[PDB]
């Protein structure tokens, strides 16, 4: 597409 | 109407408008019927995104607050404003769990899922609690996880993703909140080994990998 | 006061709370003094993020409405309308800041081009969801005046001049449906900047915009 100007782990979502 | 609230929540999700998504799922819940597995996952996704934004911001600002007088106070006040949003979100979720989801849950899988969610949202309160209201919050998180833990060990296979994700989060609770890395490691390694011994499998092996990644981090 | 609001905007930026950031910089702008480069970049960043979230949601929901029953189409439609109203209110807020404060106080060509580009951009976002003829012309007129000023006062490698050419080329392509003029404008901007290859502090920003101009040309040719 075109462009114009611009610590432990727990359970994630399934 | 339930069915149209659920359609609206899916559309909010597509639009990455998670506050809208959460409001729709809160309304579904408050109709008092037991949630379908699909509805339960929508509710969980919405609130995990909404509270996750505030936890992430809190961590940034808190860090600045400590790593810095007029500027320290400004950061402090901003941290307090983010904390209030976060606390209100957790309180919202915890009310829904107490009033509707946990009492109505008619299967061990649901009951474990919601007692874990209760452990999680008291854990997010514990992350930002200070002073005198911390020990009581930590105890509520622990008791919710422990109840979930006893039901899942009795009723669920060791490879069930809900049972594994509860072990993952409870082990994080012991490491990060109770500063008990030996108990955290022992709980996570047992959950990993028990699933290996009795070998949804995509979700299961993914969470086993997370269990062992935390073990590696906590040993290291 | 103004100082404290700027420091709150910076804190909000680090927290990724762009609505808070924009409310801080709106209040700064409303104090009526010409903004510094740092302040106008904070204002620009804050609102680009705030409007960008709504434009992204609008595209997702707009499309669902277009690919759809009748109960479901209507839900998507009403939700599109709700997001559209948020997006319109944001654009009108920025355009009001531009008319009342920013453009009248802009004392240098660089800032006049910066704000006239912003005005072109926010009418272009209005045009994306639009009455449409009048909005399109307001966008085109803001870009065209910016474009003339930047050609007279700025080097072809100046990042603000390049960023204006990028956005005006996108306007021609996507809003005016004039792909040949979009490619013509973008190729000239890229070629004139290549011809004059810039200070230390602008290397990165000018050449990043050059890469986007060429990427658009690649897309629009292929």
């Amino acid at each position: 597409h075109r462009y114009s100007t611009p610590r432990s782990t727990s359970t994630p979502n399934v | 109407d339930k069915n149209e609230l659920v359609q609206k929540a899916k559309l909010a999700e597509q639009a990455e408008r998670y506050d809208d998504m959460a409001a729709c799922m809160k309304s579904v819940t408050e109709q008092g019927a037991e949630l379908s597995n699909e509805e339960r996952n929508l509710l969980s996704v919405a609130y995990k995104n909404v509270v996750g934004a505030r936890r992430s911001s809190w961590r940034v600002v808190s860090s600045i607050e400590q790593k810095t007088e007029k500027k320290q106070q400004m950061a402090r006040e901003y941290r307090e404003k983010i904390e209030t949003e976060l606390r209100d979100i957790c309180n919202d979720v915890l009310s829904l769990l107490e009033k509707f989801l946990i009492p109505n849950a008619s299967q061990a899988e649901s009951k474990v899922f919601y007692l874990k969610m209760k452990g999680d949202y008291y854990r997010y309160l514990a992350e930002v609690a200070a002073g005198d209201d911390k020990k009581g919050i930590v105890d509520q998180s622990q008791q919710a996880y422990q109840e979930a833990f006893e039901i899942s060990k009795k009723e669920m296979q060791p490879t069930h993703p809900i049972r594994l994700g509860l072990a993952l989060n409870f082990s994080v609770f012991y490491y990060e909140i109770l500063n008990s890395p030996e108990k955290a490691c022992s709980l996570a390694k047992t959950a990993f080994d028990e699933a290996i011994a009795e070998l949804s499998y995509k979700d299961s092996t993914l969470i086993m990998q997370l269990l062992r990644d935390n073990l590696t981090l906590w040993t290291s």
